């Protein structure tokens, strides 16, 4: 209440503080609580590999330097404070591009306790690195982490824990992506050895569960359709070279624009997808459709009744098949 | 004079009664105009001058009785609200050609404290109905640091005059209603967190975008129905006529989907083109079953009627359904 | 220190925070702009860029010095020793300030104590359209400026010559690709806000948009598609399959044609002009097709117990379309 | 969550390949590491490859005499042990590291450990 | 090699050092030396009509209050000390955006001499604007600049000069567009008049000259064969409608695709262009091929001879016109 | 320990410390040693001829003013501190931009010893320059570099050298490009002369082998299969006219489409790749094929069984020389 | 790795054409310099030209006197030495430069060296 006071103690807390040294330089390392409260994953992203994230990002330590006596309150102080003030060197390791929230101040918050804990909290955008294995692209199912690391304190001098276990994370149920579900997340503490020294690590991780149903309507169904098509020849008759030739190419070449479309919007990748294996085999369909007229049309100068049926059960056959081994 | 002994022992660090009542923030918008209103990322683009007061006895003067107009090199000096947009991906002031702050001081400590942002906002936009849909996009300002117990907000008198979006004028879209709404229960990790929220509903206009969006489906619909005047004789006319409007079909489905490469829900767009498809790939079925059956004449003139009347009923459906 | 005691004094009991007469008469800020560069127009976005060299002048008596040289030309960094006016563009979506191997700011002091303060500035702008008359349309495009905190009871703007010669745009600064700057007008207005009422400089820039570019790449493929499928007419109506193919593909060209031409263009509830000719030019393709239909339908009922349709579809197909030409263009060119 | 099973070891007096044949999420752990522990001596890092690629290093010891590479197709790592020693002598184990785990050198960076053939010569 | 007598020496010439003065401020003008060490032309953009160049920019003048005696050697500081220095005040008049390189310092270079003169250099990245004039595009030659000027000190205060003359600017052999051949450079150096003075200036431009080796391929030769594809028509028998009907409007429409196409990578100038003019004959031709056929169609319910040799004849005089007119 | 001994020994050493000067200014150059952990290489892009890597740069060298005795610790201190000191004026010559990340922290590291060793990290995303030789694109093999150099010291101030020499590049591994392969990479130490004197240089380059795969499956076996699509018509009667002239028009077009398409998706190079090469020999092939129709046609108003033989084999040919040329 | 062989020297009175053949990767190596060593002399730049564009450069005394050229087919550059002179007397020396390797006139920046034709007149 009286601002006087509070302005002496805060000041005899500050004067001589020396931001180089970490709490209990020399000694035993200082402990680094952390908790995160997710407000969005923004984008993911296949062509660059990674994935936007905004987040509440906590950091609990204890600062005997800062310790006050005589004011039973927990001290909410102007964020231009944490400059005067040591603060752990976090970083994210697989991190692109972040930022601190800059309107209309700094999204910072310092907070301090009687006993010397300090609260420094931070509102972050990171677009953070996630290798995705698109194999089964896309009935594929990817685990994207982030990685919390000290950038130039070791273990014997800093340490990093979850604050609150299992619950350090919260805000999971808010994230919502509509070309993802989130299965899972997990929570891991450990060491990581660099020639520099043993550092502290944090992990969050997801497991993110592609949604099938855009896919399904944008390059299932059409190649579908297409395939469809191709068998409507089957039913024209033999003399009918133009209708039946036109339904041929028309075809084949649709199914080519849409191999060559879909791949321009994902990443430059050397192996195959599953995607990639559907649009293959209705490729290899609807040209042999074609070659079957060549075929006809070889010999006139009972084959058609026979495709009607056979094209269309091996169709069957091969999409039964392709939809067990990926789903 | 004064204005240096106001400074002169000013605790920057500390809100006016640290540890008293709340400070109470009378907040004004001024929004200068909204724009970049995308679907595909979710988010539009706002100008607002942001207005803050609130009371600072530390600054009371008594020399004179005239409000001291101060420009944005004051600011830093002063201890300011760390009000921040909850649903921003991203916000920066203008500074050209100087920061566009004001500080205006009076005498009895009334602080007022103006600023000019452009902020991205996220707004999550719901296109089941899309294009015939209207979304609600709101602005939030909360306190990132204190809790309700240092400061609270609330919406001044004059918030409801100096809006400003009335006067907005949307290549796309039109302000058909406006609110402000407080909310004290948001209740963050750190505490609870009094929350000043801007809901404005956006109506997505009804014109020529939307005629042009639903222009080329409706005439490959059309253009399959000229193979049934067509004679049955000519048969690489009537095929070639009933797949050009398969395959463009298939194309623009392909490319409407293309400008919202994340738009994985079921857009109405969407479903037009559906029936659409079921149309014009009828037809040339249509043309197939009389095609094969003459190895007859009344098939067709049944075509030039049913489909009309067909594509006619299914449009009535449709329209009532998305109004 | 001949000259640097004389700065010395001069900031001595100086204090930036206060706007000279502080307290009594209004400041008076002369401003005139040199637009090294008018920038491009972005029709999508609705916005301009130009590049300035916005000069400031006012009177600050607390500057005043006795010395043998009358201007002091002092660096750029003395600005933020001393008081200047904080003068933002209301309209401004996106300005930058240039900082190349300095920052590009001009401070001069004269013995009256008048101050010339001029700084370069990419200025992104505002321009609210009306492309009903797109193509063959003219914008005004504004530019709004003035103090952010002083009200017009403390600090005022006055163009430092006439209105007419304060804002001078070479005609090499001309950057327009689409656009010709046709002329610029000047003018001051007052705004009222809660907190105060303010001075407001206007400059608009009158813009007359080239269609050389349009018409190349819209009416003339538009204009070509239409009587490509008018050559339908002359083929025999024997050769059903190679009409057909006439329609279809002058069709589908349309098609093309109409979303090509909204790409650029923002999208707006109203029609432009070039929306009015696609869409007339799609009727006569379409009706092409219609025509082709009716020679069918009408030969096989004469077939079953050197057409007419197609006589007749020869000539009021080109006058009709010609006729409209005549009465697009007029209408619109005479705007 | 992966299984490593190791082959090939033995004693000889001489070329030799060992073999490390993977199973599981192989994706999310690119790097497999070969070790080899001495009697007494701690546990010390011979060389590593990366499955996608084949960036190879080895320690000084063996550089210029042990050969490592893989197969993407069996999941399978091999040591090719040419010019032994009877430096040589120590259980060989195989190890996956993950993505983001720190230097290639350190044992204790790597997650899932492979049985361990003994060899001697 | 004494670091305490060296910076002695230095802190005395810092002190009182005023940065608002230029060096004899109130006397004759300082005589500023400006060298450029070309790095790279990264891009050249058409559409936005501008260029992007990296360069070493280094500026040479006297400074007496700089002059220190006892010392013989060149004294290179560290960057910072810049901010503790009057510099001048060059900028780019015709630059977009410009930034000085920062990383891991600031790309920036101060060296003192005993004499008082200071080099100073930067690595700058600037887009600068270029006009072009696209009228023979692609068989253009464009003059790009870069102007340096004095921002606010006039021809009174500042003279600038090239440093060596005709050697002034280096590495224009280091340029390697694949688009453009860097025919000459040219430095010049005068005064340029405003309301507010006479101001110094140095000009660099330079001559390209665009390769036209990716035109012939991208757009020349695509035409050329759909043009002698049109002509196939002229050799199919007349009663084949269908065939001779569908090769008119496939090179029709096709010339029309690679119109459009074109002018899209491109700004929206009002005028034609050299490739215009070519794209403009190639669709002349081709649609004059199809109307050849609408008239034998015409008719028939020897023209053909005629067109197999009046066609390619003509294109062979068309394209003899087009590339003596601008080759 | 004792937080009061530290924090005055740490006062003393930065007492009257001038960052100005270089350790050892006036004596022997300081050496400067260099060690690099690659972190990512995030793109390779040819349009831009440049790539993205994020690494963690490391710099040692001496600096006798900040010896410090009476602690047998290397003191890791806030990363703040790197402001008071002197570092090298390190920079990357061929970069096109760059940062030091900076959340939460400037992504900065030092470490003293008490010998006055100065290690100095820094996390640095670059985008670096390298010109690429696309004649045999996408059969290529790039070399790409990133130069290392001292920017106002030359060789008689400042050394660098790699610090564990061929080891002192970690992560190599670590390098997952979908595109390209990592050969090699190489360390090289060089003193480069320019005007203003001799500058040390530090060189890490690698060798990137482009995988195949993904233009096997986008551009190869689309062109392969239209190229068998063409010699369909050769099995259809000649009286066919219509279906066969559309077979040839369709395959003629499909390849133009895709030649186009895929020149857009690369720089404006002005010379033939190895792409470019395939496209056109099966641009030739399936335009004759549509040219011996347009013969056939010609009499008839024997060829086709020809061409059933002639066309797949002389194809196969054509295969066979490319491939062994160009692999 | 490149290599140059130059030839076309001799002894005369007049116009001469060395040349100067490269072979290997010259892509890394964009820009050939010629130089020529006087007896006792220091080796001295003569000019410089970009295989791609032909950018050109000249020392002082050579300038508008010698003329430098190129040809991508044969990989090989020409110092057209006319209006001799008996300063021109030397071991003139073909040099390749790297792309970031320095200014042009250094012959410690060149890497890979013709073996040098002596001209006497
Ligand atoms: C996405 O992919 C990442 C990997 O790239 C997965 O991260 C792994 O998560 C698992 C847990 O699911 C981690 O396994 C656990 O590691 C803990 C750390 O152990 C290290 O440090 C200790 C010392 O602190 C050492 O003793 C030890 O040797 C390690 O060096 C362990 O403490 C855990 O042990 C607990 O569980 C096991 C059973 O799993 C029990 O047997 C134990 O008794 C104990 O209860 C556990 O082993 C693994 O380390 C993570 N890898 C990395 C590289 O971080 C993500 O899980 C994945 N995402 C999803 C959603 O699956
Ligand atoms: C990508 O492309 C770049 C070039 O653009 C290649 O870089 C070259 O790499 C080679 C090595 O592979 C370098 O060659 C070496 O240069 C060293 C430096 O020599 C200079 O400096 C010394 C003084 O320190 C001078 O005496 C000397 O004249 C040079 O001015 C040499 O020390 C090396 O010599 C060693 O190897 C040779 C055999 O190669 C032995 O004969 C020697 O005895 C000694 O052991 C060597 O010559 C070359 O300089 C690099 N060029 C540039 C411009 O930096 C990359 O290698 C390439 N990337 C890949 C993966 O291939
Ligand atoms: C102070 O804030 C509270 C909470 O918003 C509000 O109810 C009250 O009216 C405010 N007081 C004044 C004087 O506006
Ligand atoms: C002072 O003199 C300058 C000389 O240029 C003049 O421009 C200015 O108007 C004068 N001031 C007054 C108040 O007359
Ligand atoms: C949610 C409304 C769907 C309407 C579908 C109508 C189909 C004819
Ligand atoms: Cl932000
Ligand atoms: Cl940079
Ligand atoms: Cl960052």
């Amino acid at each position: 209440g009286n601002m006087s006071f509070v302005k002496e103690t805060v000041d005899k807390l500050l004067k001589g503080y020396d931001i180089r040294l970490r709490p209990d330089f020399g000694g035993p390392p200082v402990c680094v609580g952390m908790n995160i409260d997710i407000a969005s994953i923004d984008m993911v992203s296949e062509v660059n590999m990674d994935y936007t994230l905004t987040m509440y990002f906590q950091q609990y330590w204890r600062d005997k330097r800062l310790a006050y006596s005589g004011i039973p309150l927990n001290l909410t102080l102007d964020n231009r404070v944490a400059d005067q003030l040591w603060v752990p060197d976090t970083y994210f390791l697989n991190d692109k591009k972040s930022f601190v929230h800059g309107v209309t101040v700094k999204n910072r918050m310092i907070r301090l306790h009687p006993d010397g804990t300090v609260l420094y909290g931070l509102r972050i955008t990171t677009t953070a690195a996630c290798m995705m294995d698109l194999r089964r692209y896309p009935l594929d199912e990817q685990n994207c982490t982030l990685e919390i690391e000290s950038y130039g304190y070791t273990t014997d001098d800093i340490e990093f824990y979850w604050r609150g276990g299992d619950k350090a994370v919260t805000g999971v149920e808010r994230i919502e992506l509509p070309q993802f579900s989130i299965v899972e997340h997990r929570l891991v503490s450990r060491n990581v050895v660099f020639a520099t020294g043993a550092y502290p690590r944090l992990s969050l991780s997801f497991r993110l569960k592609r949604n099938i149903g855009y896919f399904i309507l944008q390059t299932y169904m059409p190649s579908i359709l297409i395939t469809i098509l191709s068998w409507v020849s089957f039913w024209i008759n033999y003399d009918a070279s133009a209708a039946r030739v036109a339904l041929g190419i028309t075809t084949v070449l649709t199914m080519t624009t849409i191999n060559t479309h879909l791949r321009e919007t994902l990443p430059k990748i050397p192996y195959v997808k599953a995607i990639d294996m559907y649009l293959m085999g209705c490729f290899v369909f609807v040209f042999l459709a074609l070659l079957e007229y060549a075929f006809v049309n070889y010999i006139f100068f009972a084959i058609d009744r026979w495709s009607r049926i056979v094209f269309p059960f091996t169709f069957s056959l091969f999409n039964l098949v392709y939809w067990l081994y990926y789903v | 004079p004064n204005l240096d002994g106001l400074i002169a022992g000013y605790a920057r660090n500390f809100r006016p009664g640290i540890g008293g009542p709340p400070v109470n923030v009378a907040l004004a918008l001024e929004v200068a105009s909204i724009d970049h209103i995308s679907e595909a990322n979710m988010e539009y683009t706002m100008t607002v001058f942001l207005h803050q007061s609130w009371r600072d006895s530390r600054l009371s003067y008594n020399h004179t009785n005239e409000t001291l107009g101060l420009d944005s090199r004051f600011v830093d000096k002063l201890w300011l609200p760390d009000t921040f947009i909850v649903n921003a991906k991203s916000a920066w002031f203008h500074d050209v050609t100087v920061e566009n702050k004001l500080i205006r001081l009076q005498p009895d400590g009334v602080i007022l404290y103006s600023i000019r942002i452009t902020s991205t906002v996220a707004c999550d936009m719901d296109l089941a109905k899309y294009p015939m849909d209207e979304q609600e996009c709101m602005l939030d300002l909360e306190s990132y640091g204190y809790s309700s117990e240092d400061i609270v907000y609330y919406w001044s008198e004059s918030q409801e005059h100096i809006h400003g979006l009335d006067k907005l004028q949307l290549a796309q879209f039109t302000i058909t209603s406006y609110r402000f709404t407080t909310e004290l229960m948001n209740f963050k990790s750190a505490g609870q967190f009094p929350r000043l929220s801007l809901h404005f509903h956006l109506r997505r206009n009804r014109g020529v975008y939307i005629i042009q969006s639903y222009m080329p489906s409706v005439l490959l619909v059309a253009m399959s129905w000229v193979s049934f005047w067509i004679s049955q004789a000519a048969v690489p006319a009537r095929v070639s006529l009933g797949i050009t409007t398969v395959l463009t079909m298939t194309t623009l489905m392909v490319s409407a989907r293309s400008s919202l490469p994340r738009a994985s829900a079921i857009k109405a767009l969407d479903v037009y083109f559906w029936i659409c498809y079921v149309f014009v790939f009828a037809a040339l079925v249509e043309y197939a079953f009389a095609h094969f059956n003459a190895d007859a004449d009344t098939i067709d003139i049944y075509a030039r009627a049913v489909f009309p009347a067909a594509f006619a009923a299914v449009n009535v459906i449709y329209w009532a359904a998305y109004a | 220190e001949n000259f640097t005691r004389i700065l010395d004094s001069l900031l001595d009991g100086y204090d930036n925070r206060l706007r000279p007469g502080f307290g009594g008469p209004v400041t008076e800020v002369k401003t005139d702009i040199y637009v090294t560069s008018f920038g491009p127009v972005s029709d999508v976005e609705m916005e301009y860029t130009m590049d300035v060299f916005f000069r400031q002048t006012w009177i600050d008596k607390r500057l005043k010095y006795d010395g043998p040289i009358e201007i002091l030309r002092l660096n750029n960094m003395m600005v933020t020793k001393v008081w200047t006016p904080d003068t933002f563009f209301r309209n401004g979506k996106k300005s930058v300030s240039h900082n190349m191997t300095a920052p590009n700011k001009l401070f001069r002091i004269m013995r009256n104590g008048t101050i010339l303060y001029t700084m370069r500035l990419t200025i992104s702008a505002e321009c609210p359209m009306r492309l009903v008359d797109f193509p063959m349309d003219g914008h005004a495009c504004p530019l709004k400026f003035g103090s952010y905190a002083y009200p017009k009871s403390e600090m005022i703007y006055t163009w430092t010559k006439g209105p007419e010669k304060s804002v001078e745009v070479p005609k090499e600064s001309s950057s327009l690709v689409q656009y010709d700057l046709i002329g610029q007008t000047v003018s001051s207005e007052t705004i009222k806000s809660i907190t105060g009422e303010y001075i407001v400089m206007t400059v608009y820039f009158h813009l007359r948009r080239k269609m050389g570019y349009f018409m190349i790449q819209t009416y003339i493929p538009c204009i070509m598609t239409v009587i490509l499928s008018q050559v339908s007419f002359w083929i025999n109506k024997e050769s059903v399959p190679a009409r057909t193919v006439f329609g279809i593909t002058t069709v589908l060209t349309m098609t093309t044609l109409s979303i090509s031409a909204r790409h650029s263009l923002p999208k707006v509830s109203y029609a432009t002009a070039m929306d009015w000719f696609i869409a007339v030019c799609f009727a006569f393709v379409f009706s092409a097709l219609i025509e082709f239909a009716a020679v069918n339908y009408f030969t096989n009922i004469q077939m079953e117990k050197t057409s007419k349709i197609d006589k007749y579809a020869r000539i009021l197909f080109p006058v009709t379309f010609g006729a409209f030409n005549m009465v697009y263009w007029v209408v619109y060119l005479s705007k | 969550q992966v299984q490593l099973v190791e082959s090939g070891g033995g004693l000889v007096q001489g070329s030799l390949r060992l073999s490390c044949a993977a199973s599981g999420h192989t994706f999310n752990y690119p790097i497999m590491g070969w070790f080899r522990q001495a009697p007494g001596k701690e546990r010390e890092f011979v060389g590593a490859i990366s499955w996608s690629g084949g960036s190879t290093s080895y320690a000084d010891s063996v550089k210029d005499r042990f050969t490592i590479s893989r197969d993407n197709a069996k999941n399978t790592v091999y040591l090719e042990m040419n010019n032994l020693k009877p430096e040589d002598t120590a259980v060989y184990y195989c190890a996956a590291k993950g993505r983001y785990s720190g230097g290639l050198y350190y044992p204790t960076n790597y997650d899932y450990w492979g049985q361990g053939t003994q060899v001697t010569v």
